[PDB]
Formats: C-alpha cells, structure tokens, sequence
C-alpha cells in the first residue's frame, strides 16, 4: 500500500573507475603463504562504475541483473535496508526479498505486489510502509538471521561505514561475500583503494531466474535525509594470481 | 483450537420463531463450510441445512430457515421461523474453520429445543 | 536439527478424511529413530525404500497426511485399493513412493452417545485424481429425472458420518493414520537425519 511517490528528479549518474575492488574468497579451503591461479567470475580493475549520490532528490531506478553484481555503499546511517530480487515482480515470478531490520534478519521467498516506488520512510525515521508488497499468496523458503553489523538510527556527518556485497546465483544455491570497512574518515569522492577479499555469509538452497533487482532505503512524502553515496557494477569472468599469507589470507592479487 | 458456543436456546412454543446462532472463539481464519443439524430422541445422524455461494436447506422448510451471515464479528445467525412440535431435536453446528492448522472440524455442543 | 514431526504424530485431533490434513515439511533434520522405537505405533510399512534406513537417505520433499478410520478398512490404505473412502474422499496412485503407520485410538476417539464427529464423503461423479481434495457439496442427482432442493429419491448428500462407541469392538477400532510421501523432486535434497 504505497501513495505514487513521485518527487522524482533524476540526473544523468555517475562512473569511477575500480582500482583493487572485487576480490573474494574462492572457497573454504584452507591454504597458506602460496601463489595460486583462478579462473571465475570476477570484476576487471579501473573499469567504470555506476555512482550514484542522494541528498527532495531521490534516486533508486529499476536496475538490471547479469551475473552478479559487485555493490558498495558509503555511509554512517545506513540509510539502505533491503534488496529485492526476481525477473517480472508481478504476482506470476518467484520473488527474493531480504532485509536486515533492527533486531534481524527476514528473507522471504513469495510472490508479492510491490509499490511503485517501495520504501519504508521526516529526518526521524519511521518504518511506514514497510510491508511493500500487496500479496504473499505463495510462499515457500523463509529465513532469520543475525544483522549485518548495521549501526542503528545515525546523525549526518562524515561517513565512516563502507559495506560491499557481491550477490550472485549459481547453481540455483546464490552466495554472498562482504566486509564491513569502518572509520573512513577521508572525504569520499570517486573510491578509495583498498585490498579487501569478501568473506562468506550465507548459501541459501534456493535458486530462480533473476534479471533485475532493487534495493530498499531509509507523511508518505516530505521525507528529509543526509547524503549518501552508493555504487554498482557488473562482473565477468577472467582469471587471477592469489598470494596468501603464513596464517592463511591473501595478502596480494594480480591479474 | 476455536470453541464453538449455541446461544438463543430456550422453550418455544409451536407456531412462533426461533434465533440460534454459534459463535467462535479463539484463532479464527474466517468462516468456511457450516453446516446445521438436529437429531430426535430416537432417530439417527440427518443433514438439516447448510451450505452446499449456493444454500441448502431441509424439506418444507426452505422459507422458515433464514440466516444472515457476518464476517466482522466471524459468526453468522440462523433463524426458524414459524417452527413445528415435530422439529424438537437439538441443532448441531459443524464448522470446517480455517486455523493455525489448516482446518479444524468442530461440532456444536448444541441447544436443546422442546417444541409441543 | 529436528524435523518437526512431533505435532504430527502427537496431534491433538486428526481432521475428517475428506478433510485429509497434509503437510508439506522441508528445510530441516528428521532422524527416523524416535519414531521408530515409539512404542505404541502398531503398524508401520513402506512402500519405496528398507524402513530402518530413511535417515542416511536425504530428500527434498516430506508429505504428511494425517487422518482415522475404522479398524476394519485400514488395509483400504493400499494404493489402487476399493472402497468408498478411496473413490470419493481420498485416492493412493500405485506409483506412490512412501511409508504408511497406523495406531490405536479408541480409548480417546469412542463417545458413549457414539463418535459422529468424523465424516466422509461417499457421492462422487467423477472419481478424484490422486492427491486431490474435493470440498463441493452439492445436491447430487442420479437418474434423468431433475433434482433440485429437497433431498428425497435420486437426491442424497453425498457424506455420510462414522459410529463409534466404547461398546464396540472388533472391526469398529477408531484407528489413527498417518501417511508419508517422499517423491523424489529436481529440488536439492533437503531432510533427513543424522548419520552415526
Ligand atoms: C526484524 O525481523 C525479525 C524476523 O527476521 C522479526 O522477528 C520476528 O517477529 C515476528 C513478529 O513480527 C515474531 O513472530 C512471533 O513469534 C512466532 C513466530 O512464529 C514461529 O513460531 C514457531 C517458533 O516459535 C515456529 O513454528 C516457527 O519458527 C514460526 O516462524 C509466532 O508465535 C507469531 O507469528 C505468527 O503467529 C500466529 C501463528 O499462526 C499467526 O497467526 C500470526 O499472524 C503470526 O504470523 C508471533 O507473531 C517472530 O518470533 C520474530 N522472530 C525473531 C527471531 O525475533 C523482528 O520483529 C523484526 N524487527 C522489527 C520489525 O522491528
Ligand atoms: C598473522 O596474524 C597475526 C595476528 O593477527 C599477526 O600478528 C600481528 O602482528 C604482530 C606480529 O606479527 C603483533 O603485533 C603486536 O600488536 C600488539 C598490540 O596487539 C603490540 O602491542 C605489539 O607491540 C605488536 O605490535 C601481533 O601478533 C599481531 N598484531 C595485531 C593483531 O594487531 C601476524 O602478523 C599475521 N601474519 C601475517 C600477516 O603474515
Ligand atoms: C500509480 O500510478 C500508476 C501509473 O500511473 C497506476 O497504475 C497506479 O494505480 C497508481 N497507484 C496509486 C496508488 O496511485
Ligand atoms: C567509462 O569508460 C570509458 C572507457 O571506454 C571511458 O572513456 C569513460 O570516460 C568512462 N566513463 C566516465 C564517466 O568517465
Ligand atoms: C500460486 O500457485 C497457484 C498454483 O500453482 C496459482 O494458481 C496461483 O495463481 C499462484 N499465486 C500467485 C502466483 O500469486
Ligand atoms: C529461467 O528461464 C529459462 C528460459 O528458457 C527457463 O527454461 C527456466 O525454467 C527458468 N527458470 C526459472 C527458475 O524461472
Ligand atoms: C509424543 O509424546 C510422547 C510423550 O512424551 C513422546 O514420548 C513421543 O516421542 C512424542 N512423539 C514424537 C514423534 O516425538
């Protein structure tokens, strides 16, 4: 049950170039201080990705799903809550909700009637229209989890949280990879370079065809909120040299 | 598991009508297939009125069973209007309600009528 | 991880055979020890695989049915199998892959007024498909003749309602059916319970 929220004035986004982002464990095999090679899906360096800054000016746009995409986000609030995944969204296509609320986190597998424009949010937040969606008829998985390290309410300032998540279905099973990169203090423009190597969260069982997808942000209007940025790109598959360390990480990779 | 309830019960004599309605209590989905009985002191298991969108009701007495069904407050009423000395039986109501399960059929304890 | 067969096999009460409760469980752990060792389960036979080594088998998909009958048509359970509760309330295809348990209940399913809280359905134009429940009630009509309204000749409900009283003995047993499916599906193997 959404009003059309309209208030929508888009600009042309925004692309930076991926200078040491996109790098994940391969699997969990446990190895030690050695150089070895791979061959998978993967983001290629100093290409362009999408940015996307909000500070009213609102931007979320349908985004389109291709084999995985490599996302991150730059903030203190947390302002973004939940992604939503499927192919047609109309009550006919299995539907991927995930969110991680306040006190944990919901995944749903059902079939839904989303908003024209969904959201759950006015500096103060409320969680109105939280339940986006206008049908569960067919549900079938359901899911509870710890949240992700999300700090809770925030006041504007700086923006020390960086989170970057790497979503992708193969096999049916879909996997996702992350690290939470605090106190990054430096003013943000473009990205930061930074060697991170996403580590597992969770391997649901479960599996459709994907080929678009959305996330969720934080009086159906008049909303106010402080900046955030936020980025989104493509993966492809190339190949890689790993170097790991004596306790077992990797310390360099090289294409 | 929801408790179904007879109210209206009480002596009637012939020729006057009567209201008996069952109300539900507890986890209730909405109402689903009812269905009314009755049962002399002396005769076997009979299917009175009930449903069947379409309602069916007993012989020669489709004008004088009237019920008017109520979702807000998820209990319907039934009325007998014009009721008979041959009718003394007591009314079971038989409920197929949707609850956490994924049906429950109850019967009514009933209200006995004596109608001479 | 336990599968949670507990409130199945330890209902309160067992819905109506046309009523037939089922329900689908996925997503767990179901080790097979504790229902086998549950000592009052009379009966227990299975269709597809050994019964003693379910749990080193994993599958996608568990279906429970849950239901009483009498004592004297609890071999009507068989797949195929003739009678009025297979034709019109509740049908078994000869290619189901399962186990079946039966069990007494006669000392919570026996009313002296008689048990007449159980019902099924015995009119039926079109025989049911396998795993189909039919809930329409309709005034049924048999010969060329129209029916419509009252009951009476070529008119009858097409549910008639169980006997059972304390009194009674052998072949009249209340008896508690359980019924357990574990068609193989393209989905992932999910359930099943811990290997020693
Ligand atoms: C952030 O998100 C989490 C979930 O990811 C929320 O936590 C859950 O909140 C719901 C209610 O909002 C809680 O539901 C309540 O507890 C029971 C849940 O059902 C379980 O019951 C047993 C386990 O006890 C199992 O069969 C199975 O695991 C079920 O999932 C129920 O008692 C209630 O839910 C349902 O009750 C009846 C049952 O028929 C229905 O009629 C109701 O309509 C309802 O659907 C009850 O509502 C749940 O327990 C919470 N889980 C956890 C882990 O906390 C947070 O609330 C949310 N934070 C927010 C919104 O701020
Ligand atoms: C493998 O992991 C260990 C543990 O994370 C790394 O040890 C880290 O570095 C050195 C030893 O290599 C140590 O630092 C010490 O930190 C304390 C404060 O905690 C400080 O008081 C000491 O003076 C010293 O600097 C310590 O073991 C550890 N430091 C941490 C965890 O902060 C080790 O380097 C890793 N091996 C690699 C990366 O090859
Ligand atoms: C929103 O707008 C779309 C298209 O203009 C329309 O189909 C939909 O019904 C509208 N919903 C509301 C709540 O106004
Ligand atoms: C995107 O990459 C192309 C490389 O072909 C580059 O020319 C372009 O400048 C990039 N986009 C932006 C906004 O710089
Ligand atoms: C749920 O599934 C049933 C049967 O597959 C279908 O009839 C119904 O339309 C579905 N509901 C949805 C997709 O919302
Ligand atoms: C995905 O689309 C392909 C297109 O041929 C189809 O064969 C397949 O069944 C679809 N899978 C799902 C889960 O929708
Ligand atoms: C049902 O309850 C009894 C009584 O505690 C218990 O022994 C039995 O294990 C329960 N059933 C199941 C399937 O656990």
């Amino acid at each position: 049950q959404c009003v059309n929220l309209t208030t929508r004035t888009q600009l042309p986004p925004a692309y930076t170039n991926s200078f040491t982002r996109g790098v994940y464990y391969p699997d969990k095999v446990f190895r030690s201080s050695v150089l070895h090679s791979t061959q998978d899906l993967f983001l290629p360096f100093f290409s362009n990705v999408t940015w996307f800054h909000v500070i009213k000016r609102f931007d979320n746009p349908v985004l389109p799903f291709n084999d995985g995409v490599y996302f991150a986000s730059i903030e203190k609030s947390n302002i973004i809550r939940g992604w939503i995944f499927g192919t047609t969204l109309d009550s006919k296509t299995q539907s991927l909700l995930i969110v991680n609320n306040a006190t944990n986190v919901v995944i749903k597998v059902c079939e839904f009637q989303f908003c024209n424009d969904p959201f759950l949010d006015n500096k103060s937040w409320m969680e109105s229209e939280f339940r986006v969606y206008s049908s569960a008829n067919n549900c079938t998985f359901e899911y509870v989890s710890q949240p992700f390290l999300m700090d809770l309410e925030g006041k504007q300032g700086n923006f020390k949280n960086l989170r970057e998540f790497v979503f992708k279905n193969i096999d049916g099973y879909f996997k996702i990879y992350s690290k939470h990169t605090p106190i990054i203090v430096r003013e943000p423009e473009d990205l930061p370079q930074g060697f991170s190597a996403l580590e597992p969260l969770v391997d649901l069982p479960i599996g459709i065809n994907i080929t678009r997808f959305q996330t969720l942000l934080a009086s159906s209007s008049g909303w106010t909120a402080g900046a955030a940025a936020y980025y989104v790109g493509y993966l492809q598959p190339r190949t890689f040299l790993l170097k790991y360390n004596e306790n077992g990480t990797i310390t360099d990779a090289v294409d | 598991q929801v408790q179904l309830v007879e109210s209206g019960g009480g002596l009637v004599q012939p020729g006057e009508s009567l209201r008996l309605s069952c109300a539900a209590s507890g986890s209730i989905f909405g109402i689903y297939a009812v269905h009314w009985f009755r049962m002399a002191p002396g005769k076997e298991r009979e299917f009175t009125a009930g449903f069947g969108g379409s309602t069916n009701y007993a012989a020669s007495v489709k004008g004088r069973f009237t019920m008017s069904r109520d979702n807000a407050k998820n209990t319907t009423y039934l009325q007998m209007n014009s009721l008979k000395p041959a009718d003394t039986a007591v009314y079971y109501c038989h409920a197929l309600i949707k609850n956490e399960l994924g049906f429950l059929d109850y019967w009514g304890p009933g209200t006995q009528v004596t109608v001479s």
